[PDB]
RNA sequence: GGUUUCUCUUCAGAUCGCAUAAAUCUUUCGCCUUUUACUAAAGAUUUCCGUGGAGAGGAACAACCCAAUUUUUUGAGGCCUUGC
């Protein structure tokens, strides 16, 4: 229904997740709130045209994103139930 | 209202910079600043984004419209928060 | 006969701004377990046992987020709630910075949390109160909403005033408005605060502020719906105070809606709630059904979180206020500064104040709060026992880590390393450690000082021999003896001449299963043990008539000493370290002067407190014509301080301590260039002194007293009073316990009259009594020690008047002959 | 998330894809940010370049920006602790 | 099947109501302290009993120093009860001990009088508060005028619900009781396993009761231990059945008769 | 894909079945004239009355507040020239 908050239970999980402004990252997930303003962890970012840098925390406003690649393991039909 | 706000209303009668959505750069003394960022100055030096500069009595910015702004470093000494 | 995120908890040890040290306490069975049982529950949905009383303290580190979802590390130490373990309390209380201290709300403040308040204060740590079992205010005591408020607020000032007690300073008095409260109950796993209540409101409603609102709701404030602003009572109405129109009468209503109905309207309470539920939870035994509900309704357990975040200072103010207190340096020039930081870095620094066993086997793996610096696996240490004074290069041993380890409530993770603020497990530093104990860095320069060993807030009385069945068994049995002494805090043990192995404890419980663990565990040697004694101390009640002068062994020098008491407060003021001894003569005098009107000569003569740098006995020089022979006496002063504490600590009548007593003396009679002639005979000759005047001006003995609270219902009052009657007592106290239907007794009772007392209490009332009984009070035995035509018969109880002779003369017997 | 990275230096990027370096001080419901001696970089987020690491670097002061256009935030370094 | 009730609270209050007469008022576990069955364990292993317990052959069955007279101070004499609260202290040579000691916190439970009386007021046996202290103190307090105000909307979390119900006493008082009654649903159980009376036997200190009497309760509690004690699991198992053999078989037929018609036919076949 | 009761097969009792039987063996006691039948505690074992878990099959009952102009549900997307 209120999909952020699928998006909420997956802390602890590692994503990949595609920005608006075409950037690409790949870390931990720490916390997603309400915003979907997202926090991670372990952080490989990779702004378009350029060699990845690797940062140990970052905070992405929720609006910016584009959408996040899930771990192929998910199990989507546990977290989909409320 | 957002602490932020607090300290921009802190900032009216101060001279301060601020920065539109389109890059143009605007000094001078803040009259007024309005809840959503909507801002009266007065006295106005602009810099545009090919370098020149003009003089402003009074103008007025939208909210929405602003990147940023700069204020005075009298305010930095609201650290409760 | 946790891989994912160990890595996050490694993350977050690493911080120090994220990890905070805390700890649960308050009166026997207030709930703090269940409520830390409720907490693990929702974290991981993944003797003790037989008795059910708490009585070794427990280690747990957990990871928990705040109300606003950024996560910290928790170090929190489960005390014991007994008051005959408050020795696993202190040890606690020395490792973490700050304590939670939770009072069951239907039964009020008691005993041992108002011991346990005076005692954190003293040790200037962090205080904040959980109030537990708020659920027993409605389901069983049934009280309106109005009341239980009346009841909580009770609770809140009684606290205070416990608290300003002992605090110089009114820099922290707790109410949930300043966020120092919480107000839960594990059992169904409720627990919030005031402002986190709050969050509750907004989250399910609209944009209305989070603090503000908090901020107005406990207290005497009324709410008028007209002016949609809350008021200083202004309706004459008679609207409940807002914590009872937005708390209380609600969670009272949830309440009332699971357990008085569940079927008929509960679905339609939930909805207003917003808690979804399914069939198979809605068809659950009432109890798990409310605990359930409330989980839905009041989250993961944020309100504990953020009072310690927000009260708490953390280790990184940690070593400042932790260094002073602990440290003999104190600080200054270097390690004292460098504690503070508390940067990994350096030296590093560890403090010992546990020794947590391992059943299978001798080993046990030692416990601290990591100082400074960090530990690594494998890494060479030097140990610092307490007696190591920084040249006394005998008693500090070095030897390697084995494992180190960071404890989950009865789990071991294994790591590599841990930084400083962090508590851990230690393997490979046990054999050379006993009791409190430092790790330093080994055989690297640097230097060390240990800190104060563990000051502990009873006094072990009762006295137990032990002996094994089997003389060749003995060595077993003595090693055990050792383990037992790692193992308990305060328990004490000693030799005593006969060859009879003695034990010290606090009470018959603590006891009892130190001899479980002895006979059970750490030797299976069939053990004979002793009926329980108390220890007595020695004193004297008037100026002695005439003074025996020894000469000494070599016939060279005379010492003139006299004795009499000292005025109650004096040593009780001695002992507590307020008129210490560091302090100039000046400041020294200045206090006796002041205070008790001393003699301003007098002052300047005092020397000594005897057996304890803080001791209740003083030594005080006065014959000024003579006197002013000053260097002669200086250079034998010290020696006759010597004898002094030698001679205290050791007894004329029973060889106990001697307690309450001032020696002085009236004539020095010293040789001229005293040589090694006067500096070793005069100590023998000093013990022989103070030894003659004691005995000459005027013996008593000193039994220990234990304080005793009772709860009990109305009918069974003075059957309590029968037992203390029975037992030579005496009640202080008896009053009813606002808000719930029992009364309390105080009283007081003799320290040998105190075995089997509980257990009396308790059968004579059918189980409805219950006494806690702790040692708080010195006082002289009735007779007279020394009287010669007393006739003791040899099994019978003698007589008040005589039990003086009676446990003088049988002490002596056991040992002293 | 954002209360823990308080008072700390921080990198903030902005939707032009200009760098904000500056005293976490403040944020709101929007992502209002309150910068501390703030400075602003074009060319470089510097990982040691040999060359130089400031390029276009400005000293801008107290700054207040707009939540609309900040996209990311990562710790840059402890607070500083006047 | 007949097994899994479920019922509604107002069903469990009538029941709990109707069967009073046999059931215990304790609602706490101290009373029996010394009288459970870790005590009585206890007790048998080092062949001690408590005043009004159960007695047994005893598990089982050279001069020493501590033991001497002279050297022994008595101020009070140790009984048997400090023996059992605490058996590794004051008893050598304890075997097959358990450990007694548990804080049951008093229960403090009101029974209601009336139906009236609102299942939340101040009960007389209750002890008024009368919070009574030094001065309050101060607090940031926030004074007004600065500026600030709700939204509106939000309310207290419940407003329509009432605080209390016609249920409600009753509900509460289902947390509080007794096993059978505290549950909403159950696993049925065979009638022979329903003791109704065991926790008559396992009163405390009764007094006033003939001689004979006190005897019996004596040995009830004899029976409870023992068969605590003797308690092994099956230690194996079997689920062979008589009755479905002799049922699938062509010589027993099947039907049903009145219990007493069934009676009367076993004795004749007996007969 | 959901819910309910019949049948079979498989597996498990470290505190349980908020209850409590019988039997075998090996010991000390107690009856005592012999053997059974027995006394009453301990230990080692089984049988029985119930019970959980897993799978398969069959049957019955339903059924195919917070995205609308000042922030967080985008006005963004794309192309080319100039400068060492
Ligand atoms: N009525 C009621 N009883 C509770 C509640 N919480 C706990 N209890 C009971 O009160 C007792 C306290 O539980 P514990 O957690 O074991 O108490 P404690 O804090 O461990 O006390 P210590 O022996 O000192 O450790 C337990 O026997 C619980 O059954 C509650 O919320 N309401
Ligand atoms: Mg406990």
């Amino acid at each position: 229904m209120k999909l952020v908050r699928f998006l909420m239970k997956l802390s602890h999980e590692t994503v990949t997740i595609e920005l608006k402004n075409g950037t690409q990252v790949h870390g931990t997930i720490t916390g997603v709130d309400v915003s979907m303003n997202t926090h991670l962890k372990a952080v490989k970012m990779t702004l378009k045209n350029r060699e990845p840098v690797q940062l140990e925390t970052l905070s992405i406003r929720g609006n910016n994103i584009r959408y996040f690649i899930l771990p192929d393991s998910l199990p989507l039909d546990t977290l989909l139930v409320d | 209202i957002g602490v932020p706000i607090k300290v921009l209303h802190e900032a009216e009668g101060h001279i301060v910079t601020c920065e539109t959505n389109t890059g143009e750069v605007y000094r001078g003394k803040l009259i007024e600043a309005e809840d959503n960022m909507n801002c009266q100055m007065s006295n106005i030096t602009v810099t545009y984004r090919d370098g020149r500069v003009a003089q402003l009595e009074q103008v007025y910015i939208r909210g929405s419209k602003i990147r940023f702004l700069i204020l005075p470093d009298m305010l930095k000494n609201m650290l409760k928060s | 006969t946790t891989v994912y995120e160990m890595d996050f908890l490694a993350d977050l040890m690493d911080n120090s701004e994220l990890i905070r040290n805390v700890t649960l306490c308050g009166h026997l069975h207030h709930g703090k377990t269940c409520f830390v049982d409720c907490l693990i529950e929702q974290t991981h949905p993944e003797t003790e046992q037989e008795r059910g009383v708490g009585i070794k303290s427990t280690p747990v580190t957990v990871v928990l987020p705040d109300t606003k979802g950024k996560s910290y590390l928790f170090n929190i130490m489960d005390t014991p709630g007994h008051v005959n373990f408050s020795d696993e309390v202190t040890a606690g209380l020395r490792i973490s910075d700050g304590v939670v201290l939770f009072i069951d709300a239907a039964e009020g403040v008691m005993l041992n949390t108002e011991r346990l308040i005076k005692h954190a204060v003293q040790e200037r740590l962090a205080v904040t109160v959980c109030i537990n079992k708020i659920d027993r205010l409605i389901l069983e005591l049934k009280l309106p909403p109005t009341d239980a408020y009346y009841k909580l607020r009770h609770i809140v000032d009684e606290v205070n005033g416990l608290i300003s007690m002992y605090s110089t300073d009114e820099n922290l008095i707790l109410s949930p408005l300043l966020g120092n409260v919480c107000f839960s109950s594990s059992q169904y796993s409720i627990c919030f605060t005031l402002g986190s209540f709050a969050k509750i409101y907004a989250d399910t409603f609209g944009d209305i502020n989070y603090q503000e609102f908090a901020k107005r709701l406990w207290g005497d404030i009324y709410f008028n719906p007209k002016t949609r602003k809350f008021t200083k009572k202004a309706p004459t109405s008679s609207s409940q105070r807002s914590f009872v129109e937005f708390i209380l009468e609600p969670l009272y209503k949830i309440l009332a809606q699971v357990v008085g109905d569940v079927d008929t309207s509960l679905p339609r309470t939930l909805d207003e709630l917003g808690i979804h539920l399914t069939k198979e939870e809605l068809k659950l035994n009432i109890r798990p059904l409310l605990r359930l509900v409330c989980k839905k309704f009041f989250g993961e357990f944020t309100g504990f979180v953020d009072m310690c975040v927000q009260h708490i200072p953390s280790p990184k103010v940690g070593a400042k206020p932790k260094i002073e207190h602990t440290y003999t340096g104190g600080v200054d020039s270097d390690l004292g500064e460098a504690m503070s930081d508390c940067d990994p870095d350096g030296p590093l620094m560890c403090h010992t104040t546990k020794m947590y066993s391992t059943d299978d086997g001798v080993q046990f793996h030692a416990f601290g709060r990591v100082l400074s610096g960090t530990i690594h696996a494998g890494q060479p240490v030097k140990v610092l026992g307490e007696n190591y004074t920084l040249e006394d290069e005998e008693d500090s041993q070095i030897c390697t880590v084995g494992r180190l380890w960071i404890s989950v409530a009865r789990y071991h993770i294994e790591v590599n390393r841990v930084p400083a603020g962090n508590w851990v497990l230690i393997e490979g530093v046990d054999q050379p450690i006993v009791k409190t104990a430092t790790i330093t860095e080994p055989r690297g320069n640097e230097e060390a000082q240990i800190f104060r060993p563990l000051k502990f807030n009873t006094t072990s009385v009762i006295k137990i021999a032990v002996e094994p069945v089997n003389p060749s068994e003995l060595p077993k049995m003595l090693d055990g003896l050792r383990k037992v002494n790692k193992s308990y805090p305060s328990l004490t043990t000693k030799v005593e001449e006969s060859g009879e192995h003695v034990i010290l404890g606090t009470g018959e419980l603590y006891l009892d299963c130190v001899m479980h663990d002895l006979r059970k565990m750490y030797s299976e040697i069939d053990i004979k043990v002793a009926d329980p004694v108390v220890t007595f101390c020695e004193t004297v009640v008037e100026t002695s008539s005439l003074k025996c002068f020894a000469e000494t062994p070599n016939k060279k020098n005379k010492i003139t000493m006299i004795a009499e008491p000292l005025e109650k407060g004096l040593a009780e003021d001695i002992e507590n370290e307020v008129v210490q001894i560091t302090w100039n003569r000046k400041k020294l005098g200045e206090f006796f002067q002041t205070k008790y009107d001393w003699d301003l000569l007098a002052a300047r003569s005092i020397w000594a407190f005897g057996p304890d740098a803080t001791g209740p006995n003083i030594l005080v020089d006065d014959t000024l014509p003579s006197e002013v022979d000053k260097a002669l006496l200086g250079s034998v002063k010290d020696s006759i301080v010597q004898g002094f504490q030698w001679g205290t600590r050791e007894g004329p009548l029973c060889d106990e301590l001697i307690r309450n007593v001032k020696f002085k003396i009236l004539d020095a009679v010293v040789a001229q260039e005293p040589l090694h002639r006067g500096g070793g005979q005069i100590i023998p000759t000093a013990r022989r002194v103070v030894y003659s005047a004691f005995l000459m001006a005027t013996p008593r003995l000193m039994e220990p007293y234990y304080f005793v609270e009772v709860q009990a219902p109305a009918d069974c009052v003075s059957a309590v009073y029968t037992v203390l009657a029975r037992r030579r007592g005496h009640v202080t106290q008896d009053a009813p316990i606002p808000g719930s239907p029992l009364y309390t007794i105080k009283a007081f009772i003799p320290a040998i009259d105190s075995f089997g007392f509980e257990t009396d209490l308790r059968t004579h009332t059918q189980g409805q009594a219950f006494s806690l009984s702790v040692f708080h009070h010195w006082q002289i035995v009735p007779g007279d020690p020394l009287d010669k035509s007393i006739v003791i018969r040899p099994l019978e109880p003698q007589p008040a008047p005589h039990l003086a002779r009676e446990f003088m003369i049988k002490t002596r017997r056991r040992k002293g002959l | 998330k954002m209360l823990q990275h308080i008072d700390y230096r921080m990198r903030c990027i902005l939707q032009d894809g200009r760098i904000f370096i500056g005293t976490f001080k403040a944020f709101d419901k929007h992502m209002n940010l309150i910068l501390c001696d703030c400075d602003e970089f074009r060319k470089i987020k510097p990982k040691n370049s040999k060359q130089a690491e400031r390029e276009e670097k400005r000293v801008l002061g107290l700054v207040l920006l707009r939540g609309e256009n900040l996209v990311s935030m990562t710790v840059e370094g402890p607070p500083p602790k006047d | 099947t007949y097994q899994r009730w479920q019922f509604t609270l107002p069903m469990m209050s009538t029941l709990y109501r109707l069967a009073n007469q046999l059931l215990t008022d304790l609602v706490d576990d101290n009373y029996f302290y010394l009288f459970d069955l870790k005590a009585f364990f206890t007790s048998k292993a080092l062949n001690m009993a408590i005043p009004g317990g159960p007695k047994f052959e005893p598990l089982v069955r050279d001069w020493n120093e501590f033991n001497d007279i002279n050297k022994i101070i008595i101020r009070q004499p140790i009984r048997t009860e400090y023996k059992i609260a605490f058996p590794y202290l004051y008893n050598n040579l304890p075997h097959h001990v358990h450990l007694t000691w548990y804080h049951t916190p008093n229960v403090v439970f009101i029974k209601t009088e009336d139906p009236d009386l609102p299942a939340f007021y101040f009960d007389p046996l209750i002890n008024p508060i009368s919070h009574r202290h030094s001065v309050k103190s101060q607090e940031p307090l926030p004074d007004d005028d600065e500026e600030f105000e709700l939204p509106e909307f939000v309310e207290p979390f419940l407003k329509d619900t009432p605080l209390y119900t016609d249920n409600t006493a009753n509900g509460i008082a289902l947390l509080w009781a007794p096993r059978p009654f505290n549950l909403r649903s159950g696993r049925t159980r065979r009638a022979l396993d329903i003791p109704l009376v065991k926790n008559w036997y396992r009163e405390h200190c009764p007094a006033g009761q003939p001689v004979k009497v006190r005897v019996s309760y004596q040995k009830l509690l004899k029976y409870y231990v023992l068969n605590a004690l003797k308690h092994r699991p099956p230690k194996a198992q079997k689920k062979r059945y008589l009755f479905r053999s002799f049922k699938a078989t062509k010589f027993f037929q099947s039907t049903k008769l009145d219990w007493v018609e069934v009676g009367l036919q076993v004795c004749r076949q007996g007969y």
